[PDB]
C-alpha cells in the first residue's frame, strides 16, 4: 500500500 | 581494478542524525546548526493522515511536544515551524558536528548515497539514483522516514533527499531538504502509484565506459550512429533521449578509453536490439543505469573526501 | 521494501584512517588506540618486491623512518614490530576517535563493508564478500593498500580484512588484522593466481528467501530434494556444496517464509536449469551470492509480504 | 601480474 514510514514509539 | 556500487563515506552525515518523536510517532531528523529537519508527517496520527491539515495540527503542538534525542542527550526545542513538507525544530544548541553543507535539489538520473537510519541511529548506507519517474528504489522499513540522501564534493555535503514514504510497488518517495516532493506524490494516506519508468541512457553509457576501463570489450563494434537514429531506438526501448549535453559530459570517458560517444551509442543500440547473448558486463546481465559519468570517474580515479 | 547492497555507515572507520609513508612508498594505516596497523610491504623498495626478507628490511628501520599523518597532524612513532604480514607502529597519542572494536577472522562466504582509501582519506564505501577461493572482488587502485573491511553489528566495529595486493585477474588479496593472509597468498609480487572460484550457494538461498519476504514467489516449484541430490546438481554449475551447517543457518528464514530449506533448494535447481526467462529477482538477472542469511535478516522486514 | 597496491609518495 502507501506507507508513511515513521514507527510507533 | 574492479567496479562496485560505491557510496560516499557517510561519517559527516552520521554526526547529524537524531531521533524525533511526537506523541507515539517516531522517525529521524537531520540536525544542522541549531535546526532539526524532519518529515512533517511526524505530527500525524494514522487517522490524521487520511485528510491532514498540517498547519492546524501544528498549531496545537508546543515545543515540548517534540522529543529530540541526539545519542543519549535530549535537545531542548525552542521553536517549531514548517517549510513545505518538512518541519524545522529550532533547538538551543548548534550541532558541533555540523559539516560544511548545502541543500541541493537534484534531477532525475542523478545518483546519491542514502544513510538509512532508525531511532536516530545510522544503520546502513547504499547508492540510489533518482529515477526518471522521480521515485527511488530504496531499501527502507518502518522507522526510516527522515533518513537522508547526499553527495559530497571535496569539503561540502550536498543534501538532496529526505525519506518520507513507500509506494505500493515498494519503491520510495521523499522531498528535498526544503520539503519539496520529488515526483507527483503527497504526504497524505490516499491512493498513489509510481508512473511507468524509463532507463537512464547517459548512465548506461557511463557504465559501458567503466566496463571498457575494466577490460570488458565484447560489446564494442565497428559501427557508429547519430543522435537522431539513436533516439529512435531509445524511444522504442523506453530509454531516456540522449541530449548533446549528455554527449558532452561523456567526453572525458570517450577520449580516455579511445571510444567516441556515438561509437559507444552504437554498442548500446546493438545491445538493446539483440541482448547480451548469454554474456555479462561488469558482472551484470542487465544494463546498469545507476552510475553517472562522474560516479565512474570518481571511482576509477580514486577521488577522496 | 526494497533490497540493496547495503554497507555499514563508515564514520567509525573513517576516524581511524591515516597515511603511512616509508621511503618513497605510501599506503593507508588503521589507527586504533596508540597503534597504527598497516601492510608490511610499505617497507619494500622497487628492488624488494619478488623475494623481500621482511625481518631484514625492518631491522634497518628506525622509528623515525615511518612518517604517519593523521589529517594535518604528524603522529610520532615510538615503537614498531611486525605480526605476520602487518606492521604495528606504536605512536605516542591514542586515537581520540577509536570506536569500540574487535578483530575477527572470517570464513569464505562472509560479507563485509570496505572503506576504500587513498593517502589516508576515504574514497567510498561498498559491500564485498570473501570468495570461496579466498579473494575478494574489490574496487582498488594503487595506493589503496591498508584499506580495511569491517562489520558493525551492535555498535562494535569488527575488523576482518586489510587490503594488500591485486592479482592478475583483477581480484584482491589481503589479510586479517593479525596479518595472516586469507588463502594461500603471500606478500611477494611473484606469480600467484586465484584458484577456480565457485558460487556461494548458502548466500543464493538466503537471497531467494529475501525475494519471498519482499513478495515474490514465481521461481518456486512443487518439488523437494535430498541434500545429496541438490549438491550433485549444483556442483555441475560450479556452486559450492551446501552443508548441513548451511541448512541449519537458513532455519530462521525458512521459518519466516514457510518454505523448507530443501524446497528452496529444489527451486534453485530449477532456476539453474531454466534461467529467469526474462524476469528479474530483487532487481537482478543473475543469482546473487554476496548476501548472507544474516545480511538478509539485518535488512529485510520480519513480516513477509 | 601480482601488484602490491601501495603507491609512490607524491
Amino acid at each position: 500500500g502507501v506507507t508513511f514510514q515513521s514507527a510507533v514509539k | 581494478s574492479g567496479f562496485r556500487k560505491m557510496a560516499f563515506p557517510s561519517g559527516k552525515v552520521e554526526g547529524c542524525m537524531v531521533q524525533v518523536t511526537c506523541g507515539t510517532t517516531t522517525l529521524n531528523g537531520l540536525w544542522l546548526d541549531d535546526v532539526v529537519y524532519c518529515p512533517r508527517h511526524v505530527i500525524c496520527t494514522s487517522e490524521d493522515m487520511l485528510n491532514p491539515n498540517y498547519e492546524d495540527l501544528l498549531i496545537r503542538k508546543s515545543n515540548h511536544n517534540f522529543l529530540v534525542q541526539a545519542g543519549n542527550v535530549q535537545l531542548r526545542v525552542i521553536g517549531h515551524s514548517m517549510q513545505n513538507c518538512v518541519l524545522k525544530l529550532k533547538v538551543d544548541t548548534a550541532n558541533p558536528k555540523t559539516p560544511k553543507y548545502k541543500f541541493v535539489r537534484i534531477q532525475p538520473g542523478q545518483t546519491f548515497s542514502v544513510l538509512a537510519c532508525y531511532n536516530g541511529s545510522p544503520s546502513g548506507v547504499y547508492q540510489c539514483a533518482m529515477r526518471p519517474n522521480f521515485t527511488i528504489k530504496g531499501s527502507f522499513l518502518n522507522g526510516s522516514a527522515g533518513s537522508v540522501g547526499f553527495n559530497i564534493d571535496y569539503d561540502c555535503v550536498s543534501f538532496c533527499y529526505m525519506h518520507h514514504m513507500e509506494l505500493p510497488t515498494g519503491v520510495h518517495a521523499g522531498t528535498d531538504l526544503e520539503g519539496n516532493f520529488y515526483g507527483p506524490f503527497v504526504d497524505r494516506q490516499t491512493a498513489q502509484a509510481a508512473g511507468t519508468d524509463t532507463t537512464i541512457t547517459v548512465n548506461v553509457l557511463a557504465w559501458l565506459y567503466a566496463a571498457v576501463i575494466n577490460g570488458d570489450r565484447w560489446f564494442l563494434n565497428r559501427f557508429t550512429t547519430t543522435l537522431n537514429d539513436f533516439n529512435l531506438v531509445a524511444m522504442k526501448y523506453n530509454y531516456e533521449p540522449l541530449t548533446q549535453d549528455h554527449v558532452d559530459i561523456l567526453g572525458p570517458l570517450s577520449a580516455q578509453t579511445g571510444i567516441a560517444v556515438l561509437d559507444m551509442c552504437a554498442s548500446l543500440k546493438e545491445l538493446l536490439q539483440n541482448g547480451m547473448n548469454g554474456r555479462t558486463i561488469l558482472g551484470s546481465a542487465l544494463l546498469e543505469d545507476e552510475f553517472t559519468p562522474f560516479d565512474v570517474v570518481r571511482q576509477c580515479s580514486g577521488v577522496t573526501f
